[PDB]
RNA sequence: UGUCCCAACGUUGGGCCCGGUGAACUGUACAUUCCAGUGCGGAGUCUGGAGACACCCAGGGGGAAGCGAAGACCCUAUGGA
RNA sequence: AGGGAAACGUGAUUCAACCUGGGGCCCAUGAAAAGACGAGCAUAGUGUCCGUACCGAGAACCGACACAGGUGUCCAUGGCGGCGAAAGCCAAGGCCUGUCGGGAGCAACCAACGUUAGGGAAUUCGGCAAGUUAGUCCCGUACCUUCGGAAGAAGGGAUGCC
RNA sequence: GUCGGGUGAGAACCCCGACGGCCUAAUGGAUAAGGGUUCCUCAGCACUGCUGAUCAGCUGAGGGUUAGCCGGUCCUAAGUC
RNA sequence: GUGGAAGUCUGUUAGAGUUGGUGUCCUACAAUACCCUCUCGUGAUCUAUGUGUAGGGGUGAAAGGCCCAUCGAGUCCGGCA
């Protein structure tokens, strides 16, 4: 008996990978039998014909690890692999903070604690960098 | 002057066209289009061809696969041949 | 029908990548020794099979206790795990 | 490179084919001209005295 | 590759010459193709 | 730091035995050789002695001026480029 | 409609495809033509001809071979990992055909290789081969220099898990 | 790869199940060129297959490629006639 | 601080090359291969497909390199016994 005909009809029929179909070992002569798609549908319906189940990876310890980084943890000078620029882009992150910057002071002025003369001297040393936060901003502006 | 019909191409797959989708396939000389065949089939058979497709085949032949109108019946025109 | 203590240290002859086949001809060699059979008749339920070749093909274990009956007219020796 | 065999390996292209005229496999599809019966060059075919012997 | 249609009626030819003796004809000859072609060993024109 | 003193042990694939498959190089003939001698002055074969029961397995290659290539060097040709 | 045994979800982040903007460079200036738009709607007819199988490679191609060689394009967003289209592990998918097997603790010898005390280049034409160092962060850094560089100089410290 | 099992006159290597592995820009998926029927089915083992073969890209006979809207076709490029 | 220049650096990304091991092979897997190591890897870059240049002539960042395993003058046939 040769059923390799079958197993590729089989892998189509129930779409699946060669692979995963599976033929019950005490019907090898009636499967044997089966040579049209339908006679394989059908001994599919009987369960003579099934598809093993296909695996994935279990996230588990990934989501625990996920967790330890998330609240800091596991990422010491022991645990960086790549340059410093390389875990953080700094176009990237003077981007992030030049963008908080101006959304702030942008806020202020319409807010109206600010003049737009203040605005625009805070601005203009925003874009030179003079804040290394909003933060360090808020306080400047307090004198 | 060649004819366009060479005659009936009898196999399994072209019993299947004929008894569930109302074909008739035909061997006819490469040169002939799909509307030569559609005219020659109908002036022979007595029938209205609805479709025509066809195939160059590696067997140095055009095969045709003409469809015939819910108004004929494929098995019996075959049948008398 | 008895119970055998099956020791493995012959395997480690072999190139150890293939220790789980010549585990398994060391089995049926011994069966059909001490049960007084041709090879040929000794059958190794699959039982045995799996339990040789479970951590891999190169990690088989030193013993593996089997469970044997002898019987029929060729005479034979049916096994399986315990 | 190996000239020999790894050179070898590169040579899927087609240039003789059928010649149209005298159906030897000497028609060079990218030049449109038949090396052996000058199909594409020539009215006349290609011939020569000396593809036999002098006094032959 | 995209053959065309003469291409196509040719390789046709080809695997037809490509077939054995029938059998009748040995009987009646009283007892080879020697034009048999393989598609790997052998190569074709064109 | 096994490059060395200075070699050791181990791992894997061969090697060795068995089944199957199954080439090639090479071959004037003879041939179990060794020590001397002789010979166109570099001998398994001549001469004198010595040694030597026949067959087979593995080995590392001393010899057959071993096999492989009508010497690339040199000279000669009323040669070639 | 379809599909699914069944449920036949909703929000979010990062966002290949695709869309659309700004800037910079050239002693270098990055095709053309057909066609399309410009130029509406109904209904009907027509839409011939040629290609379409399979391989696309450690057996379907070239290399005399089922040759460890050679041979273009697309998938570059599957998971862990990490700087990564890297290593390692693992899905999906594919395979047990880089296609002869059996046996001997399996010797000498050889191929690839591990480990070797004390010494430490004594080896050798020569440190050939092998080895040492190694990722990231902080500290620190000579001569010289075309001021760019030398420079990761050197040297020193740290490195996990909870 | 191994243990069972199927088929067969004949099975280490054809097929089924389990276990054990190998490939992760490839040993996956889709294709260009090139090959030209190698595709599928049935029947086979004198040849081919680095051993064997009930298997096969082998031998024999049958069958298989369907397009207004995927390519070609049309256009023009270096350039060619 | 921003900006992101460069025949720039590291890099078996892909890809291109070929320094050493004078390793393996050397009747080969291969009439130029295998492995480890190594160079380049945004540019005078690499590549597919098309196209141009022909034998005392091409092409040559020049080695007398290359022009289908053929090059101090390709290959085929003829002169030719
Ligand atoms: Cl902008
Ligand atoms: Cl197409
Ligand atoms: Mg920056
Ligand atoms: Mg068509
Ligand atoms: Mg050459
Ligand atoms: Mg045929
Ligand atoms: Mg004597
Ligand atoms: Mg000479
Ligand atoms: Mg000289
Ligand atoms: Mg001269
Ligand atoms: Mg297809
Ligand atoms: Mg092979
Ligand atoms: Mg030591
Ligand atoms: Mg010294
Ligand atoms: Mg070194
Ligand atoms: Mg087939
Ligand atoms: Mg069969
Ligand atoms: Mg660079
Ligand atoms: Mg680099
Ligand atoms: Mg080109
Ligand atoms: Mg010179
Ligand atoms: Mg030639
Ligand atoms: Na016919
Ligand atoms: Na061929
Ligand atoms: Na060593
Ligand atoms: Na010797
Ligand atoms: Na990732
Ligand atoms: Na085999
Ligand atoms: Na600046
Ligand atoms: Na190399
Ligand atoms: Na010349
Ligand atoms: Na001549």
């Amino acid at each position: 008996t040769d059923l390799s005909a079958q197993k590729r009809l089989a892998a189509d029929v129930l779409d699946v990978g060669k692979n995963r179909v599976w033929f019950n070992p005490e019907r090898q002569g009636d499967i044997a039998d089966a040579i049209t798609r339908e006679d394989v549908r059908e001994l599919v319906d009987e369960g003579a014909i099934q598809a093993k189940d296909k695996k994935g990876n279990s996230r588990g310890r990934a989501r625990e690890r996920q967790k330890k980084r998330a609240k800091g943890h596991q990422k010491g000078a022991g645990s960086r692999k790549g340059k410093a620029g390389a875990r953080q882009n700094s176009k990237e992150d003077w981007e992030s903070r030049i963008r908080a910057q101006r959304t702030k002071l942008r806020e202020l002025r319409d807010e109206g604690t600010l003049s737009s003369s203040q605005y625009r001297d805070l601005y203009d040393k925003a874009g030179g960098g003079e804040f290394d936060s909003v933060a360090d901003l808020e306080r400047y502006i307090d004198a | 002057s060649w004819d366009v019909i060479k005659h009936p191409h009898v196999t399994e797959k072209a019993m299947n066209d004929m008894d569930f989708q109302n074909k008739l396939q035909f061997a006819v000389d490469d040169r002939a289009s799909k509307g030569e065949v559609a005219d020659a089939v109908e002036e022979q058979y007595d029938v209205t061809v609805e479709q025509v497709n066809t195939q160059n085949t590696m067997d140095g032949e055009k095969k045709a696969v003409v469809r015939l109108s819910e108004d004929d019946d494929a098995q019996e025109v075959a049948s008398r041949i | 029908e008895r119970v055998v203590t099956i020791p493995l240290r012959d395997a480690r002859a072999e190139p150890n990548h293939k220790r789980a086949d010549k585990a398994m001809i060391l089995i049926r060699e011994h069966l059909a020794k001490h049960f007084s059979v041709d090879e040929d008749a000794v059958r190794l339920d699959p039982s045995i099979n799996e339990a040789a070749w479970a951590r891999g093909r190169a990690n088989t274990p030193s013993k593996i206790r089997v469970r044997a009956a002898r019987f029929e007219e060729e005479g034979e020796a049916i096994v399986e795990a315990e | 490179t190996g000239a020999g065999t790894p050179s070898q390996g590169k040579k899927n292209t087609t240039t003789h084919t059928k010649c149209r005229r005298c159906g030897e496999k000497s028609y060079h599809t990218k030049k449109k001209v038949c090396s052996s019966c000058g199909f594409g060059k020539s009215a006349k075919r290609r011939d020569y005295e000396w593809q036999s012997k002098a006094g032959e | 590759g995209k053959k065309s249609k003469a291409t196509k009626k040719r390789l046709a030819k080809l695997d037809n010459q490509n077939s054995r003796v029938p059998a009748w004809v040995m009987l009646k000859t009283d007892e080879r193709n020697h034009k048999r072609r393989h598609w790997r060993r052998n190569d074709t024109d064109e």
